[PDB]
RNA sequence: UCUGAGAGUUUGAUCCUGGCUCAGGAUUAACGCUGGCGGCAUGCCUAAUACAUGCAAGUCGAUCGAAAGUAGUAAUACUUUAGAGGCGAACGGGUGAGUAACACGUAUCCAAUCUACCUUAUAAUGGGGGAUAACUAGUUGAAAGACUAGCUAAUACCGCAUAAGAACUUUGGUUCGAAUCAAAGUUGAAAGGACCUGCAAGGGUUCGUUAUUUGAUGAGGGUGCGCCAUAUCAGCUAGUUGGUGGGGUAACGGCCUACCAAGGCAAUGACGUGUAGCUAUGCUGAGAAGUAGAAUAGCCACAAUGGGACUGAGACACGGCCCAUACUCCUACGGGAGGCAGCAGUAGGGAAUUUUUCACAAUGAGCGAAAGCUUGAUGGAGCAAUGCCGCGUGAACGAUGAAGGUCUUUAAGAUUGUAAAGUUCUUUUAUUUGGGAAGAAUGACUUUAGCAGGUAAUGGCUAGAGUUUGACUGUACCAUUUUGAAUAAGUGACGACUAACUAUGUGCCAGCAGUCGCGGUAAUACAUAGGUCGCAAGCGUUAUCCGGAUUUAUUGGGCGUAAAGCAAGCGCAGGCGGAUUGAAAAGUCUGGUGUUAAAGGCAGCUGCUUAACAGUUGUAUGCAUUGGAAAC
């Protein structure tokens, strides 16, 4: 929302990237990547699932499983 | 809107004209008291100075002032 | 929370049967070994101060049948009085309303004295009891209603019901009295306190 | 099924709001909150039966798909959408599953005028006119056969399976699977796996994700390993076949060519002849 | 009053009528609870006739209160 | 005493200086996954952005004339007030834009000021005059309104008289910039209402009003002290500094002005810039202190901005006026309404801050002898798991453990698992039956009993009886009321740090992640199944603050080799400073007094069945004064 742009970290397996999406950030700390120490929420108004996942509902915005 | 603010505002414009009326009838005769520096002017000022008292027009504080000023002036006569 | 599903899974893991040797029986198997898929020969290195102090805690909170945010909550209340400490508030957590039935055999489990409280059967110095969170001094009477005494599994549990010398019970009228605080030997030696005490480390 | 508060009343004059207190029988008005009343809801107060009609309308449906532009302006749309429902029931808008996009209906040009000049008015969203979509089911032709291979060591261990899979379409029937496995070289174990294997896989389509319909496979041989070649190894051997099978057919698309009664008076029927 | 919503607790205060409520108070009266059916207001009943005599006249609901005391019986007579 | 926890991270390995992360509490929290209730608090920090509509100060006929209408022959009874006049309006309500200094916190001095109504009693409420709305008529007018001439009363206005008492001046006297008092010169107060009694005359009860006069109270002014960062801001200041005279706000004061001048502040850091409501208080640790100054309580100020004046006792005035400024709306285009940081609510922003809610039931406020009127102050209800407490979502019995799953995967078996299959019991909740609150005991109204200057009368004070007093709510709650295990659990994680592991996939690809660090071939570090552990109607998650971190160190570190002695000398201010004798008591220690608001914390207790929550008692600390001590 501000002038300036920052790098984030798409967590898991697949994406629900276009380039032209506003969504929000998360926090969190990711070493390994250069510069990376922000996040983007998964399981918002964008970025809405990761499929197969049964755990850590928490992130990844993932309804609960049932049959 | 408020019928309060209306109803004192059109009474108090009477009462501004009444008390500048009796605000100039003050000063007029304070002239006059500066023009003559007698007894019967400081008198005049000082029952016209009451009647406003009297009303609530001057407070006391202001009207003992002035008139403190003015018979020191006669004093000093 | 407040229900921890099967009560033989705790005795069996943390070694500790509320009933003598009932929650630990021969009920198609007789181990002390923790339940799970891992029941295998293991080397226990890890149980310490950390470790020791969970077990005293979670054995506490399950055997009282007390939530942890409640547990702090009387720890608390607890620690505005002045003295020892530990014995005083073990006294003050064995003066539990559902403690009390169950040691005086009116109710099988604390469970059970849990859902005889809630349901509303149990009197209390003119004031019925709906919350099984009361603290009960010397002197203190218990009454169950003629209504809520027309049941054979209460009647049954009466009469093989817990002894307690600290405390007086006329089964001819169903009432209890808690006579006096109880005795160190009166009260369960299974767990240490200290150790949960030095676990509050919230000051 | 709830009780509203009736918060107050007001008649929309010529220029003027009059509000209101009291309604008889005759004069009508406007309720200020209900912000969730639908048109044809009927307001009781001394328990009365309700008037709600269901059947006195009809459907002037034409599909129309609306592309969006920015997505924050589809997300305003939708609520916008949502907003705009309950002021005609009979206004009709599709959200088509393979392109989650509104698909607005109306009854002809100034219908469309009308909506979008609601939309972009009051909600201030302004969109573009794009194209309709279509289901356009998808089936194929016959193909000679198809092969099936899958060894890995990752693990471990390995994984193998070896199948032989001939994919033939239909237009009438469904998915159908006949087995044909005889001599030991698959065990029985791995029979209905596979039978679950394909079809699973047959909702996918090599030309724009439509499912591919009306089709029947078969297994003529198949290879496997020793105590090693689990259950997995045939399972997603069926799916690389059929998707190969289904990418090197060329297919084919169908369309449902809708059965259209034109009626008209006896003016225009040589025109609609002439037209057709 | 003041207290959690269900448990009205008036504290007995004396009033002067140009102050907001439950304000910056000249000096509490007392307490007093209108639920339970008993005296229990905390009154001395002579610093209670100085602000009577140095005048901003406390709550009228309070008068009865110092009527059943008999405040009146005497401070009408010291009038005099 | 209040009261103290650490681990890992450098290396082939060892130690040391230091850093980092984790281990825990809290929010004016929110997101993501789910989601039962009761009790209770909380729910725009961003746009002091613009904002439709209803409320947010109205009241007084026992103040007045008059106006209209229901009865009545009229008279008059009955209902209301358009206006004048009176009180009220400056307080409540809301925000923190702005404000870096007596604004804030605190004690004095006001011999520097006032305070309507409340409290104190006393002189009096004497006699006249003039208009004026209201009303009518004419004009400008679409109305809105405005202009013109007559008509009318007052607790409205204006002379005069009395003025003990008051102000002013003079003579005398008290006292250390003022005090009390004797005489004299001068000046000025109003109005009756209502009711009762009395043939009248007149008298009486209350109110309204003037004067005088006690407190209390609010506001204002001066005061020492402490109360953000900032030197990578060395000069700042011209009514300024001071004096004489005069005027002026409640007062003293260049506050302002006429004249004369030249200083004042200022390296113990002014001035400059950024930021900022402050305090009590919320949290953190034992504390030094830090953190935040939600609500709350007080103080501070503006109300779209910049100004100005009036009424008023007090305003430069949340929804007063005028002017200038930006906009909306209406206009017949001539000109007009103006300003929701009031309750709401919406456009937008954001993570987000809510019914376009009830009654003033209760308190309060505003007013009126009164029936009493208003009250989006105030107290309830609604939404939201934002947060805290409680509470269910069953319990007893029932196996070498039913089925199936998972695993060694043997033709042992373990595992899920008293969980279950199944039998009894049981109802807070789901569910009908009956009953049903405390909260007016606020007061008033009508009767009586006693009280008093007066009693010729009713009113003034205290009691007793009946009248009513709820927005809440047939609510809470209660009673074998009926049926009923039935009506309600998810969450994170298991390599270690730090309790909780095995199987399948996986090939540096996927992905994990707070750190060490994991995954390019049997992965307890990943993805899934199962198992397991920990919380729970909530769990994680980030932001942010205290602890650990004593890791800016008086408490609580060092400067030789991990960071660090100016390159040396001279040295001001300032800091530190030998003893003996005497005094003083400024610091210091102690005794006493008053203040330091409530609320909050601490300890004790009480109640809503009980925690949460509320209430009661005691309860520090600092300030000034009085009195002691001279060991520094």
């Amino acid at each position: 929302t501000n002038g300036f742009e920052v790098l984030t970290y798409i967590p898991g397996e697949g994406h629900n990237l276009q380039e032209h999406s506003v969504t929000l950030l998360r926090g969190g700390r990711v070493k390994d990547l250069p510069g990376v120490r922000y996040h983007i929420v998964r399981g918002t108004l964008d970025t809405v699932g990761v499929e197969k996942r049964r755990q850590q509902r928490s992130a990844y915005g993932a309804k609960k499983p049932k049959a | 809107n408020i019928k309060s603010n209306e109803k004192r505002l059109r009474q108090n414009i009477k009462r501004n004209l009444n008390n500048k009326g009796q605000k100039t009838k003050l000063k007029t005769n304070v002239k006059n008291f500066h023009k003559e520096i007698n007894l019967d002017n400081l008198g005049n000022v000082y029952s016209q100075a009451d009647r406003l008292a009297r009303k609530g027009i001057i407070s006391t504080n202001r009207a003992r002032r002035l008139k403190s000023r003015n018979v020191a002036v006669l004093n000093k006569t | 929370m407040k229900y921890t599903g099967s009560i033989f899974k705790r005795s069996r893991r943390l070694g500790f049967s509320l009933l003598e040797n009932n929650k630990e029986f021969s009920k198609g198997k007789k181990r002390k070994t923790i339940p799970g898929q891992h029941g295998n020969r293991f080397r226990s290195s890890t149980m310490s101060g950390y470790a020791q102090q969970l077990q005293e805690k979670q054995r506490m909170q399950y055997m009282y049948g007390i939530t942890d945010k409640q547990f702090r909550r009387l720890f608390r209340l607890v620690l505005k009085q002045r003295g020892n400490l530990a014995v005083n508030l073990f006294r003050v957590l064995e003066s539990r309303l559902d403690n009390i039935v169950y040691r005086m055999g009116f109710a099988p489990t604390r469970r059970s004295a849990r859902q005889l409280v809630n349901h509303g059967h149990v009197l209390l110095n003119d004031r019925t009891v709906d919350t099984p969170s009361i603290i009960l001094n010397p002197g203190d009477k218990v009454r169950l209603k003629a209504k809520t005494i027309k049941i054979p599994i209460v009647k049954a549990a009466s009469e093989s019901g817990v002894v307690s010398p600290f405390v007086e019970t006329n089964n001819k009228t169903f009432e209890g009295t808690y006579v006096r605080f109880p005795e160190r030997s009166e009260l369960p030696a299974g767990i240490n306190e200290s150790y949960v005490v030095e676990w509050y480390k919230r000051l | 099924n709830k009780k509203e508060r009736v918060s107050r009343l007001v008649k929309m004059h010529a220029q003027n709001r009059n509000e209101i207190e009291e309604i008889r029988a005759g004069d009508i008005c406007a309720i200020i909150g209900l912000k969730d009343t639908t048109t044809g809801e009927t307001l009781v107060d001394d328990k009365i039966d309700v008037q709600l009609e269901a059947m006195q309308f009809a459907q002037p449906v034409i599909s129309l798909a609306v592309e969006p532009k920015t997505k924050a302006d589809q997300e305003k749309m939708s609520i916008a959408l949502s907003k705009l429902a309950e002021e005609d029931p009979t206004f009709k808008t599709f959200t088509d599953p393979e392109t989650g996009q509104t698909i607005i209906a109306g009854m002809g040009e100034l219908h469309l005028d009308i909506l979008v000049d609601r939309m972009r008015r009051e909600f201030k969203v302004e969109v573009n006119v794009g194209a309709p979509q279509v289901s356009f089911r998808e089936t194929f032709n016959k193909e000679s056969e198809v092969e099936g291979k899958y060894i890995k060591q990752s693990g471990g261990r390995g994984q193998y399976g070896h199948v032989k899979i001939r994919f033939e379409p239909n237009k009438d029937k469904g998915f159908e699977f006949v087995d044909k496995i005889v001599g030991g070289r698959i065990p029985r174990e791995y029979i209905k796996p596979v039978q679950a294997g394909l079809e699973n896989a047959m909702a996918s389509g090599p030309l724009a994700g439509y499912p591919m319909i009306d089709i029947k496979a078969t297994l003529f041989d198949g290879s496997f390993h020793e105590v090693d070649s689990s259950e997995m190894a045939f399972k997603i051997a069926a799916s690389l076949a059929l998707k190969e099978a289904g990418k090197v057919c060329s297919p084919v698309l169908l369309e449902p060519i809708m059965a259209i009664e034109v009626t008209v008076p006896e003016q225009y029927f040589g025109d609609t002849m002439g037209d057709i | 009053r003041m207290g959690r919503v269900h448990y009205p607790t008036y504290r007995i205060v004396a009033v002067d009528s140009r102050v907001k409520r439950d304000g910056k108070y000249i000096a509490l009266i007392g307490h007093l609870n209108p639920a339970l059916k008993e005296n229990k207001c905390k009154i001395d009943e002579a610093v209670a006739l100085e602000w009577l005599n140095k005048g901003a006249k406390p709550t009228d609901t309070v008068r009865s209160l110092f009527s059943q005391t008999g405040l009146w019986k005497k401070f009408v007579e010291s009038k005099k």
